[PDB]
């Protein structure tokens, strides 16, 4: 068997990690203190859920995670939270000074003092595992500790462990959730830096999830807890293949072979259904063909784009719960007789489907409801290029004036980094246009 | 300042005290006036010595009167204190009264002081010092009291008793009175009677204060500092046989107090002070049986030199010096040996300062023995060169200061024969330091030490000669010490090799780039005084340093090699011999491997890449300017490449060193092309001439901007012999970039550099009448002038501002460089129309609103007008311009200052040909945003309009020119609002008061239509306000224009923006209040009330009725919805 390690950097990163671990403990039945009454092989062994939890002498299931932050404020809530007995004190790494939303600081000044400790902690955590698969890093692009330090750690992990995958779960910022005007400046830098040290990357448009929470979940002003719960649900639906011995996507190296036909192109599109509110617990029922037809909707995707124009390179469907193969075939025939779709004929990948016979789960007392079946579609598409056309555009709006750029140069990096980064963006856009034909 | 030239003012200010002590504003004014008058002599207060007494007596006859109120007495004491901070108390208190009738009047005043009154702290300060200057009286305090048993029931307290109760209370305060309490006890306990009466009591009180107080409680630390200061002062100004009895208990208590470990710098300093005060009480004073406490004192004072602060290190050094002077000659050697341990390898730089201070203190008294010369000196040689970098900061200044202090103290520590052995290592150290030291304090510190040495001893080689030149003021400028005085000192054979070695070792490997450049420029000149030594010993040295792993050392060694090569070439050029006579085959062989050893180690990347490129370019330039023997060798092909790559990666260089990099690369390319690219005398290589030119020309179209900017100057630096038949192509390629294309909109630096390149090329080839592709002829002179004038209208405005102005600058320096050339060759080429256009454009760019471009334009205009050898032909009103700007006045003119430029530029309106352009340029300043520029331009314009307001013809022509300018810039956002504001100002001033006589003037009849067409469908708020003001100023013109302006003013009153609605009414009110003939008195009390009561910022539908009502009063037709 093989396990995995998840490094959570930044505020959004540690929040998403905490939500994911809470959902995992609620699904597997692990109590906050770390007591699994369903587990019988104490001490250690090999199980489906052993790929993300280490067993101790007292039967404690310690999550295989590393929460690092450049500020003690955020980690204080985790240390004093209800799950204080779940995570180990050493796994939580804190810093005395933050990046102040700066990439140069997180990649040079503050990063050079904490990168060594992070690497030592990762090595200590990996010593217990007999076979590691990759490193599921969680960050975003609107901060300086999520881009700078993430790229700095990727640069070292590509040298220490080169034979291990490196999956990411980035968060695409939005102009309504933006906390700084140099938020793009950080994004471009870390994007250009992790291109050769990342196999598959998952981006979350903040505006898309905000609109989903406002419409589906029916919330007046969705907060960061409402968006951290949905990201945890997505992460659980995606990792069920590794946490329940799923047939499709059994390991991390398969994500690059199924959803990444091209090395440079590694930004699939992930959509999930359904999204019922807690109030409408038993109002309507959705079949296996009514939830698979809701994952081909622009408003249901995690990134605002128009896949109907471009063409798809890959496609992987994952059902979770009561789903019969006949229903899956009927839904496929419906999707193949109703919607018009284009596909790359010279791509070395195609359509794949997998099922996981496990009941869904939702945080009790939350805004989500318990459904009987769920679907998650991961499809790489050229329409994601649109998501870039916006980002790069803002960069130009900040390049003609060179505003707030001296702050980044007066910390470590030089000036050619921006030209290299925008030159890497132009090449990516050209490759996207070529693949789209 | 020779004398006090403010006696009457100070006397009047002092006399005004008796009638300003009841004021709060005048009191502070007088205080601030007395402070600023007395602070002028803070650097040399001795000049005020002759005045002290009279001013002191003035302030005394106000505080020594019985009819004096507390407030008046407090101001006098504040003044008294102001005179004691500037002169100081130690010198100003000697003049105070000291008669026996001043003992009770001063103690009684001390007994009516409010300790809790923080505002009157100067009063208490002046009280204590006065009470202390009164304890010198040579009488017993008992004789003064008389009889204490005179008051039955309650006996009076003795004077001495009162003083003991005053000092103990003031020694625990938190204000400045505690310091005055330290000076009082020093003159209270040190007398006979007090010594026998209250010494034990005061000692018990102090030992109790230092037995209960802490360095953590604030008041505890206040109690500690005061007690330590009092004890130190008592042990300093106290008899040694009355004190030695208590020295054993004081040190035993101080040891238990634990001061070294406490976290207070003042407490530790006072503690070391008290420890050194007790240390001398055990020994006998000497004039040049060792108790056990002396060892403990020395062990404490030898640990006060490694302190973290210099204030404690200086005190420890002073204590060690004072102790060594009292101990026998045997213990002095041990003390010196123990102090020398501070200079160990494990000791930090802070320990070195204290060690050097202690060494200087010991040498000042002459305690160091001859045997300690081979060692102590061996350390000083290093302390003078202490300059290290501890991370991001540098250290070594205080070390060098203490080393210079020790050197200055050796002129009296040893005989002339005792120090005769080290006059060759110390004279070289002093001189070397005073010459190359970085800090000015150290340099002058080394200058004073050398002066003292040559004055007292006088055994240094050429002491008087080196002192006369390198004097206190001569070493003020660092640049003068490296390039001038250095050569003068090296003129002698005793200060040549050591200085060069010190420069090549440390200065070349310095961390500062400016210091390295200065050292290289100094070595350039020093090589002249020693060519053989610099060619046989320094060149191998610097050559080995070019292969160092250190970046700064490599750069410094490369610069030194280049400078030495240039100096050797210059020196050899005199005797008419090749440069190879100095450098050997191995030397010229290593000068052909520097660049291939850098490019093969990839030493051109990172932050050091730019520095390495700069160094290699400087080296290549210096080698090409010397005519080195590398022709035909492939090494040349390398150098050239390194230049191109630079012009291809200029955007990689930082924004703070790209211009210098580009200039150095261009200079290196110019030096290389005019040396290694010549086939025959007058001809060039066909292959290189073709390949380089094709590459450069094809590079001009690269979308990158910095590349084009670099290649422009590259083309503008090629020699003349390489463009004998390729000018028709280079000029076209340069002009193709000067054009603004849809894609190259924000590309201004490219054109700015192309213009400068065209200037240089035109200057190099010169004029040859007949040869188009070889030189500037009458066939390719018009195209050049047209390309240069097409870049003068570059008003590109982006998010970066008005960057186009930069291009305009390149058009003023370029167009000049061409004109001045033609006049110096073929003046006939300067056509009349072209010269007139150039002059009018220069006039417009010199009447702008920016201050640095406007100043550049005026200078260019003056240079073009003051050209007489030969005089530039075809100059409109040349004599008029010359009379307006005489050569005598041009020598002092502040063109950058609008005040000293607008009144001189507005006079150009008198000339017809300039009247139009000059006004088009001045409109931007008259309607800009700068307040000072607006004011100055308006004043200068009115000063000229006043001369032609009563002239129907001149005023008419001016109005016609203004309206033509307005029409030419119709719908132009860069000229619409400024010109509208200028028109508004001109109308408000009443310049066109003659046209307002008749009805329907040809001026306003079309100005109103133009303004309407300009403001038709406008959303800008500034434009709307300008239009409203213009329409509210144009009402003065009677006729149909008045009724049309009123209809427009009614139309604007009901605008979409309530702000505009309110502003229109606010301006119409003022317009109606100004011109009374516009509306009769029968409907005048009906308009003001409607304008004041109606809320124009409320509902628009309701304001339409009130606005329509104001149309039935003004008599204006009521508009409708079309
Ligand atoms: N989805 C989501 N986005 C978040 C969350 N917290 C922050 N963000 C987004 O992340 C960006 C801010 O980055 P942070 O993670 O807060 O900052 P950091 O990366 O830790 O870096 P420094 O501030 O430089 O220390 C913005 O785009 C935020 O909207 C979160 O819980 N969820
Ligand atoms: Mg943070």
């Amino acid at each position: 068997m093989r396990e995995c390690i998840s490094i959570h950097v930044g505020q959004a990163g540690v929040q998403i990690g905490n939500a994911c671990w809470e959902l995992y403990c609620l699904e597997h039945g692990i109590q906050p203190d770390g007591q699994m009454p369903s587990d019988k092989t104490i001490g250690g062994g090999d199980d489906s859920f052993n790929t993300f939890f280490s067993e101790t002498g007292a039967g404690k299931h310690v999550p295989r995670a590393v929460f690092v932050d450049l500020e003690p404020t955020v980690i204080d809530e985790v240390r004093t939270g209800t799950y204080r007995q779940l995570f180990h004190p050493e796994q939580l790494i804190t810093g005395k000074e933050d990046a102040a939303n700066n990439y140069a600081r997180g990649h040079y000044t503050i990063g050079k003092e904490i990168i060594d400790l992070v690497l030592d902690r990762i090595r200590k955590l990996a010593d217990q595992c007999t076979g590691l698969q990759g490193f599921l890093v969680f960050h975003s692009f609107g901060g300086g500790t999520g881009s700078g330090f993430t790229s700095l750690l990727m640069e070292r992990l590509s040298v220490d462990y080169g034979k291990k995958s490196k999956l990411e779960f980035s968060i695409y910022p939005a102009p309504q959730v933006s906390t700084a005007v140099v938020e793009p400046y950080n994004s471009i830098l870390t994007t250009h830096t992790t291109l050769e040290h990342s196999d598959c990357a998952f981006m979350v448009d903040n505006e898309a999830i905000y609109d989903i929470c406002r419409r589906n979940l029916d919330i007046e002003r969705p907060t960061y807890t409402n968006l951290n719960r949905l990201i945890s649900q997505i992460v659980s639906s995606i990792t069920a293949s590794l946490r329940f011995d799923g047939a499709l996507n059994v390991d991390l190296t398969e994500f690059q072979t199924n959803l990444v036909p091209y090395p440079r192109i590694h930004f699939p599109l992930a959509t999930y259904a359904p999204v019922i509110s807690a109030e409408k617990a038993y109002h309507e029922q959705l079949s296996v063909a009514e939830i698979t037809n809701a994952c081909f909707e622009p408003a249901n995707q995690m990134v605002k784009c128009d896949p109907r124009h471009g063409k798809y390179m890959a496609c992987c469907l994952l059902y979770r719960g009561d789903v019969v193969p006949k229903d899956v075939n009927a839904a496929i025939a419906t999707i193949k007789t109703k919607r018009s779709i284009q596909f790359v004929d010279w791509c070395p990948t195609g359509f794949k489907v997998g099922i996981n016979y496990q009941p869904p789960t939702v945080v009790p007392g939350g805004d989500l409801a318990k459904v009987q079946r769920a679907v998650c579609m991961l499809s790489n598409t050229t329409a994601i290029a649109e998501a870039w056309a916006r980002l790069d555009h803002k960069f130009d709006l900040m390049y003609a004036k060179r505003a707030f750029v001296h702050w980044y140069v007066g910390e470590g990096m030089e000036e050619g980094e921006f030209s290299e980064a925008r030159e890497d963006m132009a090449a990516l856009e050209k490759d996207y246009e070529e693949v789209g034909v | 300042l020779e004398a006090f030239g403010e006696s009457a003012e100070t006397r009047a200010l002092l006399g005004r005290l008796r009638e300003v002590h009841g004021g709060g504003a005048e009191r502070e004014v007088a205080l601030e006036r007395f402070r600023v008058i007395m602070d002028k002599y803070q650097e040399q207060p001795h000049l005020l010595d002759p005045h002290l007494e009279w001013m002191m007596n003035l302030l005394l006859d106000i505080v020594q009167d019985q009819t004096s109120p507390a407030s008046l007495v407090h101001l006098a004491f504040k003044f008294l204190y102001i005179i004691t901070k500037v002169r100081g108390y130690k010198t100003f208190l000697r003049l105070f009264p000291h008669e026996v009738a001043d003992v009770e009047p001063v103690l009684d005043l001390v007994t009516i002081q409010n300790p809790k009154d923080h505002e009157a702290w100067e009063t208490r300060y002046m009280l204590l010092l006065w009470l202390s200057v009164t304890c010198l009286i040579p009488f017993d305090f008992s004789r003064l009291d008389g009889n204490l048993l005179t008051q039955p029931g309650q006996a009076r307290m003795s004077i001495m008793d009162r003083i003991l109760q005053i000092a103990e209370s003031y020694l625990i305060v938190s204000d400045k009175a505690r310091d005055a309490a330290a000076v009082l006890v020093s003159r209270f306990i040190t007398r006979p009677d007090v010594k026998q009466s209250k010494m034990a009591e005061f000692l018990d009180w102090s030992l109790c204060n230092l037995a209960r107080s802490s360095f953590q409680t604030m008041q505890g630390v206040i109690t500690m500092d005061g007690t330590l200061q009092a004890l130190a002062q008592i042990f300093k100004h106290g008899k040694r046989e009355d004190c030695l009895p208590y020295a054993a208990t004081v040190l035993r208590c101080l040891d238990g107090c634990r001061l070294p470990e406490s976290n207070q710098t003042l407490l530790r300093k006072l503690g070391v002070k008290l420890v050194q005060r007790l240390g001398l009480t055990f020994l006998k004073p000497k004039v040049a049986d060792v108790p056990e406490g002396v060892e403990r004192v020395i062990e404490q004072l030898l640990v006060g030199l490694k302190d973290k602060d210099t204030v404690v290190r200086w005190s420890a050094a002073k204590g060690i010096g004072r102790m060594a002077g009292r101990l026998p000659r045997a213990l002095a050697d041990d003390v010196v040996g123990s102090v020398l341990d501070c200079f160990s390898f494990q000791e930090t730089d802070k320990a070195w300062h204290g060690g050097c201070l202690a060494l200087a203190e010991l040498g000042r008294r002459g305690l160091l023995l001859p045997s300690r010369l081979v060692d102590v000196v061996a350390v000083i040689l290093k302390a003078l060169t202490y300059d290290e970098k501890r991370g991001a900061c540098s250290v070594g200044t205080n070390v060098r200061d203490a080393a210079c202090y020790v050197c200055w103290a050796f002129a009296r520590a040893y005989e002339p024969q005792e120090l005769k052995p080290f006059v060759t290592a110390i004279s070289s150290a002093l001189v070397i330091a005073a010459v190359f030291d970085r800090d000015i304090n150290c340099r002058r510190a080394a200058s004073a030490a050398f002066q003292e040495n040559v004055g007292r001893q006088g055994t240094f080689p050429h002491g008087i000669d080196i002192l006369t030149t390198a004097d206190y003021f001569a070493v003020g400028n660092r640049s003068n010490c490296f390039l001038v005085i250095s050569v003068f000192i090296a003129g002698f054979p005793e200060y040549t090799q050591p200085m060069i070695d010190h420069l090549v070792t440390m200065k070349i490997s310095h961390w500062d780039g400016v210091i390295r450049e200065l050292a290289a420029r100094a070595l350039h000149n020093l090589a002249q005084q020693a060519p053989e030594f610099s060619a046989t010993q320094v060149f191998p040295r610097l050559l080995s340093m070019t292969l160092s792993p250190d970046l700064h050392m490599r750069h410094g060694s490369i610069l030194a090699c280049a400078e030495v090569a240039y100096a050797l070439y210059k020196l050899a050029a005199q005797e008419n011999r090749p440069v190879t006579d100095h450098l050997d085959e191995q030397a010229v062989q290593g000068l052909k491997q520097i660049h291939q050893q850098l490019y093969d180690r990839q030493l051109y990347r990172g932050l050091g890449g730019q520095l390495m490129r700069q160094a290699v370019c400087v080296l290549i330039e210096k080698l090409s300017l010397s005519k080195m023997p590398f022709r035909g060798d492939t090494v040349i092909d390398g150098w050239q490449w390194l230049i191109n790559d630079t012009l291809r990666h200029l955007h990689l260089i930082s924004s703070h060193s790209r211009q210098q990099m580009k200039d150095a690369a261009v200079s290196a390319l110019a030096a290389l092309c005019s040396e290694y690219y010549m086939k025959e005398p007058g001809e060039a290589d066909p292959a290189i001439q073709e390949e380089l030119i094709t590459q450069y020309l094809a590079e001009l179209r690269n979308p990158e901007e910095m590349t084009r900017c670099g290649f422009s100057l590259a083309l503008g630096a090629l020699p003349g012999f390489l463009l004998k038949g390729r000018l028709q192509q280079v000029l076209t390629g340069l002009r193709a970039v000067t054009h603004t294309s849809p894609e190259d909109v924000s590309f201004a630096e490219s054109r700015r550099d192309g213009l400068k390149a065209i200037a240089r090329i035109c200057q190099t080839v010169g004029v040859k009448a007949g040869a188009p592709d070889e030189a500037v002829c009458g066939e390719n002179v018009s195209q050049i002038y047209c390309a240069l004038l097409g870049c003068m209208d570059d008003y590109t405005t982006d998010s970066r501002g008005d960057v186009g102005t930069w291009v305009r600058k390149a058009a003023m320096t370029s167009l000049m460089d061409l004109t001045l050339l033609l006049a110096r060759s073929q003046p006939e080429l300067i056509e009349a129309h072209t010269c007139e256009r150039i002059m009018c454009c220069v006039a417009q760019q010199a009447s702008e609103k920016i201050d640095r471009f406007r100043a550049h334009a005026a200078s260019v205009f003056l240079t073009l007008l003051h050209f007489d050898s030969p005089p530039i032909p075809h100059v409109p009103h040349r004599g008029e311009l010359e009379k307006l700007f005489p050569r005598s006045d041009v020598a002092s003119v502040n063109w950058s200052a609008p005040s000293q430029a607008f009144p001189r530029i507005t006079q150009l309106l008198g000339l017809p040909t300039y009247r139009y352009h000059v006004l088009l340029g001045l409109v931007v300043s008259l309607g800009g945003l700068t307040e000072s520029t607006i004011r100055h331009s308006t004043q200068s314009l009115f000063e000229y309009m006043k001369g032609i307001q009563s002239d129907p013809q001149a005023l008419g022509s001016f109005s016609g020119t203004l309206l033509q300018i307005f029409e030419d810039n119709l719908l132009n956002e860069r000229v619409s609002v400024p010109l509208l504001k200028t028109l508004d100002h001109v109308l408000t001033h009443g310049c066109f008061d003659i046209f307002t006589t008749e009805e329907d003037h040809p001026f306003a009849v079309k100005l109103l239509a133009l303004c309407k067409k300009e403001i038709k469908n406008s959303k800008d708020i500034q434009k709307l306000l300008s239009g409203i003001a213009v329409f509210c100023e144009m009402v003065q013109f009677p006729g149909d224009v008045r009724r049309q302006a009123l209809l427009q003013l009614c139309l604007l009153l009901c605008h979409r923006f309530p702000l505009i609605r309110k502003t229109t009414a606010s301006q119409v009110y003022e317009t109606l209040l100004t011109y009374s003939d516009v509306v009769g008195a029968d409907v005048l009390d009906e308009v003001v009330t409607v304008l004041s009561d109606t809320a124009w910022d409320a509902e628009l539908a309701v304001v339409r009725e009130q606005r329509n009502r104001l149309c039935d009063l003004l008599g204006v037709p009521r508009p409708q919805l079309v």
